[PDB]
């Protein structure tokens, strides 16, 4: 039954149409586009904030169900300060950081990361006194130990293979990086093997068991059929070759996160605690609580609380974040190109040092990508007094009400469940 | 607050756990205390526990 | 004041026509009252702006 | 309706208020049920 209307028998269909929230805006100042209030009225006699006083009234002499179509197209970026996914903390000590926002590709979001420690370095780093080379984080997608012949225990080749393989994390005595509030693991790929304990805490005198081989010179075994480490970059930076004690002096000081998963003691090293993940740009893929305080009867054991956000749920949903992957066999070759239109080596700073150098980009490249999803989430249980102005509101996975929404559209069929109530 | 949808006085039941308190953009309670107050007692005599 | 309070607004002159159709029941009669945009604010949102 | 106005230099908005009957009655079936019923009858709502 709808006043100043003949009634409506069995179901029919409610539209809680967002672009209605616009003709009521006396009611939506404060109110985004994922928190809005809309009528569901749609009648040309009145005026849309006049037709929101009427009310819907399903017969009270049933418990009236509904089934709750739902389009949904949120147009987040990749990297947000809202998801956590910029946040960064590196130790030297214990020095934050934050990336620029915006939709990035993997490789784009590895390259800001290594430009924001560098960055960072540069800003109070250095001018205490500390030498450029001395830096020790580095993210290179490589894997620092092809060719590496065992007799001669040394890398035979005078580059380390520019190869993709899995993202790393790079580490020299002293310096290390610990993000547990941030969620570029994710994307870098990383994971714990035991989360909920403390956070993600991975540094040095960890990753026991991976440093970096050395490499030989290859000008000097041309020149003398001599083998021995590169204990200088040609530009000037040591590699710290005799470093790192308790490791054999033809390996680097770094410790190379990739080739200590590998290559290592599985129930002692970082195996154990850490474990590979295919890099998901998207942070992790998340759910939207769909939450609607009016027609909805409260599902089982919630409750309407004070907080804008943490409304009781109707529905959810996956969040519109889907990583698609692409493949290009010429990456690095792509990424030269890149370098050279760039006109600048912001993003390589340190072109000569085998282990400074940038990464390469990765052959598998996943940017993500946002789209509109249509979802079906069964039948819901109705009221019988459905009001006129209603309350929509999507929640992140933490109730934090995100404000990346856009177009959250609802359909509502009611339908006869039991009687009586 | 007493007519913003966003706002309202959710005052119900524990067992009930239904709003039974609804106000929709028209009542304009403020002006009826005000009115009320004015026909009920005279209103040239300030009472200071409310204004 | 058992009342349903509607606002129309009136630029600097003239004269204005309003309302459409309905029931008219119980119908007790009009008080009708000119007041100033900017003294009259909007009740129906947290906060506002204007 | 029609209205004719003195003109005024400032904006100004119209406050006709229809006189309604705008009642409640509650009722409190038992230890903590309340359910209130609303009725304007002109004017729909409730």
């Amino acid at each position: 039954r709808y006043s100043m209307l003949p009634p409506l028998y069995d179901t029919t269909k409610i539209y809680l149409i967002d672009n209605k929230s616009s003709d009521i805006q006396t009611l939506n100042y404060q109110n985004d586009h994922s928190d809005y209030l809309t009528t569901i009225v749609q009648n040309s006699d009145f005026t849309p904030l006049e037709a929101s006083n009427h009310s819907i009234e399903l017969d009270e002499r049933s418990r009236w169900g509904g089934n709750l179509k739902t389009i949904l197209y949120t147009n987040l970026p990749n990297i947000t300060q809202h998801m956590f996914s910029n946040s960064f903390r590196v130790k030297m000590e214990w020095f934050p950081l934050r990336l620029p926002e915006g939709n990035f590709s993997e490789t784009m979001v590895i390259d800001l990361m290594n430009n924001a420690i560098v960055e960072l370095y540069l800003a109070l780093g250095r001018q205490e006194g500390v030498k450029e080379e001395d830096i020790g984080v580095k993210i290179d997608t490589r894997n620092f130990s092809l060719g590496y012949d065992p007799q001669t225990q040394l890398v035979t080749p005078g580059v380390y293979t520019n190869e993709a393989m899995h993202a790393d994390i790079v580490l020299l005595p002293g310096c290390a990086i610990d993000f547990t509030h941030s969620r570029l693991n994710n994307l870098l790929g990383i994971r714990k093997r035991f989360p909920y304990q403390e956070g993600f805490v991975i540094s040095y005198e960890d990753l026991k068991g991976g440093n970096i081989p050395a490499l030989m010179d290859v000008e000097e075994f041309n020149k003398s059929k001599t083998v021995r480490a590169l204990r200088e970059d040609p530009k000037g930076r040591s590699y710290h070759v005799g470093e790192d004690p308790e490791a054999r002096e033809n390996e680097t000081a770094y410790r190379s996160w990739y080739l200590a998963y590998n290559y290592g003691d599985p129930e002692k090293g970082v195996r154990a605690t850490t474990l590979l993940t295919t890099g998901d740009v998207t942070c992790g893929v998340e759910q939207i609580y769909w939450s609607l305080p009016d027609m909805a009867l409260d599902p089982v054991t919630f409750k309407a609380s004070l907080k804008t956000s943490n409304y009781p749920v109707v529905g959810t949903e996956l969040l519109p974040l889907v990583p698609r992957s692409f493949y290009n066999a010429q990456a690095v070759y792509s990424q030269w190109i890149q370098e050279k239109t760039n006109q600048t080596h912001v993003f390589n700073r340190f072109p000569e040092n085998q282990i400074l150098v940038r990464p390469p980009a990765p052959t598998i490249t996943s940017i993500s990508e946002n789209k509109p999803s249509l979802t079906d989430h069964g039948i819901v249980p109705l009221r019988n007094r459905l009001g006129g102005v209603q309350r929509v509101t999507l929640t992140d996975a933490r109730r934090r009400s995100c404000p990346y929404v856009y177009k959250s559209l609802g359909i509502v069929t009611p339908q006869v469940l039991s009687s009586r109530t | 607050y007493y007519n913003s949808g966003g706002n309202l006085g959710v005052l119900a039941g524990q067992s009930s756990q239904l709003n039974a308190v609804v106000d929709l953009q028209d009542r304009n309670t403020e002006l009826s205390y005000q009115m009320l107050l004015a026909n009920t007692t005279d209103r040239s005599r300030y009472f200071s526990m409310w204004n | 004041l058992s009342a349903a309070n509607m606002l129309y607004p009136i630029p600097p002159n003239a004269t204005q026509l309003p309302i459409p159709s309905r029931n008219w029941a119980a119908f007790r009669g009009w008080s009708l009252t000119r007041l100033k945009q900017r003294e009259t604010p909007a009740l129906g949102s947290p906060f506002d702006p204007y | 309706m029609t209205f004719e106005m003195d003109p005024i230099n400032e904006p100004t908005l119209l406050y006709v208020l229809f006189e309604v009957f705008d009642v409640a009655r509650v009722h409190q079936p038992h230890r903590g049920v309340i359910e209130v019923v609303y009725l304007r009858t002109p004017f729909s709502a409730g």
